[PDB]
């Protein structure tokens, strides 16, 4: 899952 | 008090602006779209959870105890207890701002339940008339906020998650967590022996009536009736 992973990445 | 629950009561967020930005973005992608080309009451609540599944993960995000993850263990549980999570908000707004025959969406919006119903369906009535039955109960025990966030919790640092890195640390909250409430209820609510158990037991419920609405959505999806509520639903 690469939106989950970005929301819990992302600034 | 216990101090662990004051700790999860300052991860809240703020709901006014939560439902404010929910409400602002629907209302521009439905007013923009073209006469022809407007969202169904499906459409739009499709589209109000996938909005409280972003407010949902930023909570979780910042949440204490979840931020010290690794991102591949935070995924884990976001994954297990997305729908939980969002049923467990619906039924918690319906407790607070519920009136009798009225369903209050995330954006502040009153519907008449009626309304909805007629174009619900067979599966989602018996799905939201059993979640209306559990906001009966909780009305009637005074589920209050308190008891709220530890549910959340609860649900979050689920049991049910796997090939977890740190299931140390998941275990370690649930059994402090269970703890914290179980002193909540008798300290704050002697006359209720019954309190506790009834709230733990609508656990196993809530997680019925999210994962059958999974199902339910999913067997939708496939349809061509429904997008980062459907890439939680994919795996
Ligand atoms: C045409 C009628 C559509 C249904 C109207 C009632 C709603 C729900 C519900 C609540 C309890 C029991 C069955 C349904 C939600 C259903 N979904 C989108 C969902 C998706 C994946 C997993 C779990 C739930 C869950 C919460 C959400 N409410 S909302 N629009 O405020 O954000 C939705 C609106």
């Amino acid at each position: 899952n690469a939106l989950l992973r970005y929301l819990l990445d992302k600034d | 008090i216990p101090h662990l629950i004051l700790e999860l009561l300052k991860c809240e967020p703020d709901e006014p602006q939560v439902q404010a930005k929910i409400m602002a973005y629907l209302q521009q992608e439905q007013a923009n779209r073209s006469k022809h080309e407007k969202l169904s009451t499906f459409g739009l609540m499709c589209k109000m959870a996938d909005q409280t599944l972003f407010s949902i993960v930023e909570w979780a995000r910042s949440s204490i105890f979840f931020r010290e993850l690794k991102v591949d263990d935070q995924m884990k549980l976001l994954q297990n207890c997305w729908s939980e999570l969002l049923i467990l908000d619906h039924i918690y707004r319906q407790v607070v701002h519920g009136k009798e025959g009225s369903i209050f969406l995330v954006t502040g919006q009153q519907v008449d339940y009626s309304i909805i119903a007629s174009q619900a369906g067979a599966t989602l009535n018996n799905l939201m008339s059993h979640a209306q039955e559990l906001v009966a109960k909780l009305r009637s025990l005074q589920f209050d906020q308190r008891e709220f966030v530890c549910l959340k919790f609860l649900v979050l640092f689920s049991l049910d998650v796997k090939n977890l890195e740190n299931f140390q640390l998941v275990e370690g909250v649930q059994e402090q967590v269970n703890a914290a409430l179980l002193d909540y209820t008798m300290c704050n609510y002697p006359q209720q022996t019954e309190k506790f158990g009834q709230l733990l037991l609508r656990l196993p419920e809530i997680r019925a009536i999210s994962m059958q609405a999974e199902e339910y959505l999913y067997y939708k999806h496939l349809n061509g009736d429904v997008n980062l509520l459907i890439e939680m639903l994919h795996a």
